[PDB]
RNA sequence: CCCUUUAAUGUUUGAUGUUCUAACGUUGGCCCCUGAUCGGGGUUGCGGACAGUGUCUGGUGGGUAGUUUGACUGGGGCGGUCUCCUCCUAAAGAGUAACGGAGGAGCACGAAGGUUGGCUAAUCCUGGUCGGACAUCAGGAGGUUAGUGCAAUGGCAUAAGCCAGCUUGACUGCGAGCGUGACGGCGCGAGCAGGUGCGAAAGCAGGUCAUAGUGAUCCGGUGGUUCUGAAUGGAAGGGCCA
RNA sequence: GAAAUUCCUUGUCGGGUAAGUUCCGACCUGCACGAAUGGCGUAAUGAUGGCCAGGCUGUCUCCACCCGAGACUCAGUGAAAUUGAACUCGCUGUGAAGAUGCAGUGUACCCGCGGCAAGACGGAAAGACCCCGUGAACCUUUACUAUAGCUUGACACUGAA
RNA sequence: UGUUUAUUAAAAACACAGCACUGUGCAAACACGAAAGUGGACGUAUACGGUGUGACGCCUGCCCGGUGCCGGAAGGUUAAU
RNA sequence: UGUAACGGGGCUAAACCAUGCACCGAAGCUGCGGCAGCGACGCUUAUGCGUUGUUGGGUAGGGGAGCGUUCUGUAAGCCU
RNA sequence: GAGGACCGAACCGACUAAUGUUGAAAAAUUAGCGGAUGACUUGUGGCUGGGGGUGAAAGGCCAAUCAAACCGGGAGAUAGC
RNA sequence: CUUUUGUAUAAUGGGUCAGCGACUUAUAUUCUGUAGCAAGGUUAACCGAAUAGGGGAGCCGAAGGGAAACCGAGUCUUAA
RNA sequence: CCAUAGGUUAAUGAGGCGAACCGGGGGAACUGAAACAUCUAAGUACCCCGAGGAAAAGAAAUCAACCGAGAUUCCCCCAGU
C-alpha cells in the first residue's frame, strides 16, 4: 500500500556564516521561512534568501520574535 | 485538464497572440486584457478567448 | 571504407571555433501555453554540448 | 551514441536549420591573399586562376585577415568595412 | 432576342427488361487432318454480350506467413508496483535503500493574479423573539488551539489569513550571479531596456504561501516572418518566431 | 449417480473377509453426470481395467539339495569406459557451509588373491526440471500486420435494336 | 474381427457397420495444379464429398441471447470510379 | 560413527584476580650487502654519472622497458 | 457347405517375464502370447518429395535422422552467453 | 586453471607427450611519439627513362558568428 | 470449289560441354535495427536464359546557367557532402 517517496529537494544551508558571497548567491534554500531576509538579503518567491549585494554572510536572531535573520555585510 | 487552450489575439492587426488556458463551461465571457504586444510595443487589448 | 556521419546527429549540433557544439534545446516544441515565459526564453539560445556528453557527440560526428 | 537504451542525445534533441546552398559557392578571401592574384586585379576569375577560391565559387567576399601590402584593385568583390579600410590604407581601388 | 422557374414533341446522358447475333463459351452432334476419346480446322446446334480472364477495388480470410506477447520480484508465476509531491526511515549540512512506515497529485483560478486602503481568528461563558449543543446579536474569556482552492511538511500578525477600491506585471527582450542534476534538464535571481497597473502623495508588481498538477525527439497542423526560393521571376517546400 | 466423473472422502448403509482406503449393491447431500464433443442398457467378444473363489504351486514362511553355463586356477590371444598428480587410513573439529589430503588425535609391517558394494558428491550425458536470453522452433486464436483463396463492383475483352 | 506410437504406451485410443446433418445438377461439389489438365468418375442425388456420432435395444428434452451458417434487403453506413 | 564443549598430553595451579619484572614471538622495526622507481640537488657542464631524501604487496586496468623465434637488407661479408 | 467363424503349424505380428544392457543383436534371445480365408500376407516393378507426401491418427512414418528428412550453398548467420 | 563475495574444495577443465591452435588485415578518423617543411603543408588518379621527375584536380590550415540572407575580428540575440 | 492446313524430299543451320568475367529474366532469408513489421541485409546468395573475347553502354528529348559544355566506358576527387 506504500511504496512511494519523493525527490530530494537538496534545501538547507548553501553559504554558512562568514562565507564571503557574491550577489545573486543563493544563500538558503527552504520551504517556509525559517530564516528571515536581513540587510542586502531578497526573499524570492519559494522562499529562497539570496544576496543582494557582495559580502560576508551574517546570521543573527533579531526582532520581538526571536527569529534568525540572515544579512550581508560588505 | 478540463480548462480549454484559449489564443489570445491582439488588437493591433499583428499577428501577436497569447495563449493561456479558461474553464470554458464556468466562463463562457471572451476574455479580453490589455497585454503587450511587442511588434508594436505598445499595451493593447486581446481578445477572443477561444 | 570512409567513416559514415551519424546523419540525424548532423542535423542536433553544428561545431564551433574553439572545438565544442552548439545545439537547439530541448523542451520548446509542443505544449508551451503551461510553461512560464522565462523558462521558454532560456531555451530560445542555442547552448554547448556539455563535458560528459562531448565524447559521445565526436564519436557521431567524425567529419564535423 | 548508443546509451544503454535511454534516448541519446543526438535523438533528444531538436534538429534545426537548414542549409544554405548559397554557402557553399561562396568564400572568404584573406588579405593575405591579395598579393598572389597575378596582375594586381582581384576579379573573382583570377582568384580562381591563381588557386585561392575554388573552381565552383559565385561570391567571394574579401575580409580583414592580414597584411595587404601593395596597390591592388578588387573588381566585382564584397570587401568588409576593415578591408576597405586596409586596402585604401596601402593604395588599392575598390569597384 | 440572351432568364430563373411550369410541364413538353425533335433530342444528349444513367440504368432496367425483352430481343438479336456477330465477338466469347461449348467438357453437344457430324466432317477432316488421321483406320489419334489430345489438339486444330470446318459445319451445324445451344448458350450469348452473359459467363470467364486482366487491371483497379471493398469485404472475408489462422488457409498460409512474418512476428510480438515488458521489467521489478527475498526463485518464477499470481498479486502489487512503475512518473511526480509531502513526512518518517536518514545517522543535527546535502544525499541515501528495501514488495520499509503513512498520505497525496495528473489540477484549480481573469480572480483565488497585481496593487492600494483596512481588518484579525477557533473554541467557550453569559444574555436570549422563535433558537435546541450549534443561525443572528451583544459582552467576557481565550490568544491563532483558527485560516491558508487541494496531501503532508516548512511557514504565515509587517500576516502568506480576511474585506473592498481600482486594475492585467498571469508583461516583451534580457540577465550579473548562483543552486541542482551523469546528462537532457530543472530552479532562484537583483539589475538593465521597452511599455503598463496600483498611491486623492510617496511607497511595488515578470502569476498564486512555498513545494505535486506532468511527456524528450520525430512527424505533421495552424498563424507570423519578404530568411532561403535547384536557369531566372514567382511559387511550392524548408528555416526562424509563436 | 460418491461414477474412468465425488473435493470433503476411507461419505453412509448393506454384502463379501478374523480384519477390506480396492470390489459389489445401494442411497443421493451430482464440489463439478446427462442425452449423436450422444444418454442409459446390452448377448457375444477382448494378450482390456478392477475384485472374488476353487484348483495349483519354492510366490512365501524359509529355504535345502542337485544338474549344466560362467565365476575360479592353468595355457593361448587380448579389450573398455575413465584418468590433474598421488607416498590414496579412522574419528572429531575446521573449512565455498557433508575432508584420504587441513587441525588435533587414534590407529596402521610390505605386497597380492577372491569377494562385497558404504564413500571417492564414483563413471556416463556443457540438467530434460527451475530460472534467465529483448534465444529458437512448432502450435493456437477474437493478438498485430500481411497474404493465397473466396467474394464485390468499375473499366477492359464487349455489340445491335 | 481389425488398426496404432519401427525402437519404453496396444489401450478405454483409431477404424468400423450403422446413424444424422450438410454440400453437391455434372464442365458436380471438392482436391492436386501460377495454368493446361487430372482425380472425383468413364460415376450422376438409391451418386459423391465434408463433418460428427459409432453394432444393436429404448431413446434424442429445453434455449436462436453469444458465435457461425442460411434467408431477406426497406433503411443506415460504405470502395474503386 | 569415537573421547569429541582445554588443539592434545596433562594441570589444584600449568586456573582466575591484582601487581611487577624478564623472555619468546612477524616477511613489522634495526643492522649488513645488493637492486630498482621517484624527487631534490647545476652534483655535473647535451647531461650522463655522482650526492641525499623517500618509495618499490597487487587483480582488473593504464603506463614504461626488454627477450627470443622465422623472414629481408647489411651478405659474392663473416662462421662452417 | 457359409463365415473380417473356431482350434492350431508355416507365415505375419509383438501381450508378459527373465536374460542381455562396454549385448551374439544400435530392439534381440528364451519360455509362454495374438491373428492365421482375410480390413490377411508376401515377391517383383511402379507412383506420391519436404511446409511437401503418406497416415484405420502416434506428431506416426518418409533410408538406424522427423513438431518439418538429407545434401550443398547464403555462411565465418547471429550468440548482451 | 577457470569462475567467483569466496575454492584444497566434494565447482569447471585437463590421461600424457609432441606438432598446430586465439586481438589480425584493409580503409577512414582522432590522439601521442617522431621526422620533414611551416602560414602554409601535401598531392590522388595518371604520365613516367618507374621507389626519381612530372601531375596542386583536390584536401587540410591560416576566421568566425548566424537557422539563413548576410556581416566579418567580430557577429548573433533584440527596437536597442 | 478455289485455297489453306497437312504430307514428303532436299539443301542449309542449330543443339552439347566449358573456370571466371558479361547482359537479361526471376529472386531469398539469416543478420542489422540491440525486440520488430517500414527499412536493412540486397537486387546479394541462388535459379534460369543468352552472348563475346570481352560484353554492355554509346553519338544528346544530355547537362549547365544567361557563361558555356559537347557520344559512351573506366579511374581520382567532389564527398560520407
Amino acid at each position: 500500500r506504500n511504496g512511494r517517496d519523493s525527490e530530494a529537494k537538496r534545501l538547507g544551508v548553501k553559504r554558512f556564516g562568514g562565507e564571503s558571497v557574491l550577489a545573486g548567491s543563493i544563500i538558503v534554500r527552504q520551504r517556509g521561512t525559517k530564516f528571515h531576509a536581513g540587510a542586502n538579503v531578497g526573499c524570492g518567491r519559494d522562499h529562497t534568501l539570496f544576496a543582494k549585494a557582495d559580502g560576508k554572510v551574517k546570521f543573527e536572531v533579531k526582532g520581538p520574535k526571536n527569529r534568525k535573520f540572515i544579512s550581508i555585510e560588505a | 485538464g478540463i480548462r480549454e487552450k484559449i489564443k489570445l489575439v491582439s488588437s493591433a492587426g499583428t499577428g501577436h497572440f497569447y495563449t493561456t488556458t479558461k474553464n470554458k463551461r464556468t466562463k463562457p465571457e471572451k476574455l479580453e486584457l490589455k497585454k503587450f504586444d511587442p511588434v508594436v510595443r505598445q499595451h493593447v487589448i486581446y481578445k477572443e478567448a477561444k | 571504407p570512409k567513416i559514415k556521419t551519424v546523419r540525424g546527429a548532423a542535423k542536433r549540433f553544428k561545431k564551433t571555433g574553439k572545438g565544442g557544439f552548439k545545439h537547439k534545446h530541448a523542451n520548446l516544441r509542443h505544449i508551451l501555453t503551461k510553461k512560464a515565459t522565462k523558462r521558454k526564453r532560456h531555451l530560445r539560445p542555442k547552448a554547448m554540448v556539455s563535458k560528459g556528453d562531448l565524447g559521445l557527440v565526436i564519436a557521431c560526428l567524425p567529419y564535423a | 551514441g548508443f546509451e544503454g537504451g535511454q534516448m541519446p542525445l543526438y535523438r533528444r534533441l531538436p534538429k534545426f536549420g537548414f542549409t544554405s546552398r548559397k554557402a557553399a559557392i561562396t568564400a572568404e578571401v584573406r588579405l593575405s591573399d591579395l598579393a598572389k592574384v597575378e596582375g594586381g586585379v582581384v576579379d573573382l576569375n583570377t582568384l580562381k586562376a591563381a588557386n585561392i577560391i575554388g573552381i565552383q565559387i559565385e561570391f567571394a567576399k574579401v575580409i580583414l585577415a592580414g597584411e595587404v601590402t601593395t596597390p591592388v584593385t578588387v573588381r566585382g568583390l564584397r570587401v568588409t568595412k576593415g578591408a576597405r579600410a586596409a586596402i585604401e590604407a596601402a593604395g588599392g581601388k575598390i569597384e
